[PDB]
């Protein structure tokens, strides 16, 4: 019943910008922080940052300052991906996750994940 | 001192003034009441033992209580309370203590514990009774003819 | 003006609050038939 | 920042029996008497999910097979029995401080 | 209120309700007391520190 | 005054099995566990496991399932060992306790030991 | 399982000075607040006896010379002044979960 639709497979020419989108649903959008966590199968998964769309203020893991920014759509009940200068080992799956159910805010509702490529 | 007990024990004042005994908890400075579903006296069961035999020194610090809502619903397990109070998570896990003896409400009467095993009932008048009462001996002007 | 000193307890006494008690309602009140009267002397 | 590490990277077990893993924070992750130690199970491809919050608490929807054990910086993971349903990958990580960390992770299958 | 205090303080609400200083600790749902040794004051010294 | 006698020293084949016995006395046999714990001087003192008189539950160290059991007759006050498979190392003390001073449920009250040895 | 660690192995002594050992639980062994630690001294040839339980508080019919100090995995145990009753065989244990162990032990000596 709460669920964040994703965007699906990006294939894209390193260094290039993308955008990825978390769709949510079943729940006041603007309630609960969007936490973003990276995925590559090498690396253990890896948190990025969160937004809180309540008052669009975010807070990003340290080494994602111009790698990464987020956004936040309360009318489409969306927080979105800014992806920027997009290495050959960016290329990984990107979870966009929120609280909801534990008593403590912790990230236990997902999305379908991304799955972002850049090649040539 | 209302106030300082509702944050103390907000079911019992909940109960109290609301009139009916209710679940209760401070949401700030209000209260959230939901009340409680009676059950029949006959549908509750004391398991003999407070012990946790699954792990050493840990002991349940109030009597397991398995009771039923109607006379032939499921059985469920639960905790007793206060105030004859059922609860239905088995939590309130203390330090096992030697000589450890207790009476706890038990409809309308006590259940003596000793050692975290049942020992018996007892009726409510079997225990010394202190009055925090205060007699105000009002008696009325009779009448005269 | 004096001291204590106080052992702890033991199950051997044991005490309880009395219970609330249920003391009585308001009487019915006298019920009144209301008339018109002419006293005689 | 805080690092976690598991001392099983994998660990093959045989159903039926426990199931133990354990987690190290390096340091305190114990705020207000809580321990903010999360575990998550990921089967491959698709999602990981809750399974314990707070290091002791039960996540909602998940067998009390389970269970879960720590304070300070050590903190475990305890399973039995263990079913083909745990043949995932396994993740604790912690919600102490702002750069928030996971666990290297523990895989577990069958010998 | 009394409850809550008997939980909170046990010896004075007991001291109070019985009649006389008694030491009490509850036992459950119910109080144990036991009565207390009463102590001349010229009896007591103060340590400084 | 509170005691826990036990049976003598045995003399027993490898391989056989036993019955060790801890009579208590001085209190309520049934109103606490009985604990037995393993002694052989070369190792460190080892718990086996302990059984609930009033109950007759019991639980028992991992490793010794088979080797050790445990019963307990509260007619008698009495708890009772059942050794089985009796290994050349199993050759041991075997202490019987209880609890009942300490404010916590620990082993403070003892046996004299029992020192069991198997050979030919 | 809780293994228990204890740093003199053997440790001789002299009389009238500090004695001190230590116990390593490898992780926490504190519930409730209550560090369920306990301490034993078995004079060769007779049962141990209780010294200190819960990590801290005196057993009975012991002499105050006798001190337990200790939370979380590191627990240590301090006498002053040690005489010839202290020269026996000395374990530390916990009684946190069911497998409860012991300590590998600490003896003590005159030098």
């Amino acid at each position: 019943q709460v669920q964040l639709q994703q965007s699906g497979p990006e294939l894209v020419k390193p260094g290039a910008s993308v955008k990825l989108s978390c769709k949510a649903s079943g729940y006041s959008f603007t309630t609960y922080d969007i936490n973003w966590v990276k995925e590559r199968p090498g690396q253990g998964l890896e948190w990025i940052g969160w937004i809180y769309p309540r008052e669009g203020s975010t807070n990003y893991n340290e080494k994602f300052r111009g790698k990464a920014t987020l956004t936040a759509d309360t009318s489409s009940s969306t927080a979105y991906m800014e992806l920027h200068s997009l290495t050959s080992e960016d290329s990984a799956v990107y979870f966009c996750a929120t609280y909801g159910s534990s008593r403590y805010y912790t990230m236990d509702y997902w999305g379908q994940g991304t799955s972002v490529t850049v090649s040539s | 001192l209302w106030n300082e007990a509702r944050k103390l024990n907000p079911n019992a004042i909940a109960s109290v003034t609301v009139g009916r005994r209710v679940s209760a908890r401070m949401l700030g400075d209000v209260m959230a009441v939901s009340t409680c579903v009676p059950v029949a006296a006959d549908n509750v069961i004391v398991q003999n033992s407070m012990r946790i035999s699954s792990r050493p020194g840990a002991c349940y610090s109030r009597p397991l209580v398995s009771f039923r809502y109607e006379d032939q619903g499921p059985l469920v397990e639960g905790q007793l309370g206060e105030n004859n109070e059922l609860r239905l998570t088995r939590d309130a896990i203390e330090p096992c203590t030697v000589g450890h003896r207790r009476y706890f409400t038990f409809g309308g009467g006590y259940v003596y514990f000793e050692e975290y095993a049942y020992s018996h009932q007892l009726s409510r008048a079997d225990i010394t009774t202190v009055s925090t009462f205060i007699d105000l001996n009002i008696t009325m002007l009779e009448d005269h003819e | 003006a004096n001291f204590y000193v106080c052992p702890p307890p033991t199950g051997a006494t044991v005490v309880q609050f009395e219970q609330p008690r249920r003391c009585p309602t308001r009487p019915e009140g006298q019920n009144y038939t209301e008339g018109i009267a002419v006293v005689f002397k | 920042d805080i690092v976690l590490t598991q001392s099983p990277t994998s660990l093959a077990v045989s159903l039926g029996q426990r199931a133990t893993i354990s987690c190290r924070a390096s340091e305190s992750v114990d705020n207000f008497g809580i321990s903010f130690m999360n575990w998550f199970q990921q089967k491959p491809g698709q999602p990981p999910k809750l399974l314990i919050y707070a290091a002791s608490n039960l996540g909602s929807g998940v067998p009390a097979r389970f269970s879960g054990s720590g304070s300070g910086t050590d903190f475990s993971l305890n399973i039995h029995p263990m079913e083909d349903d745990d043949t995932a990958m396994y993740f604790c990580q912690q919600s102490k401080e702002v750069p928030l960390t996971f666990g290297a992770g523990t895989k577990l299958e069958l010998k």
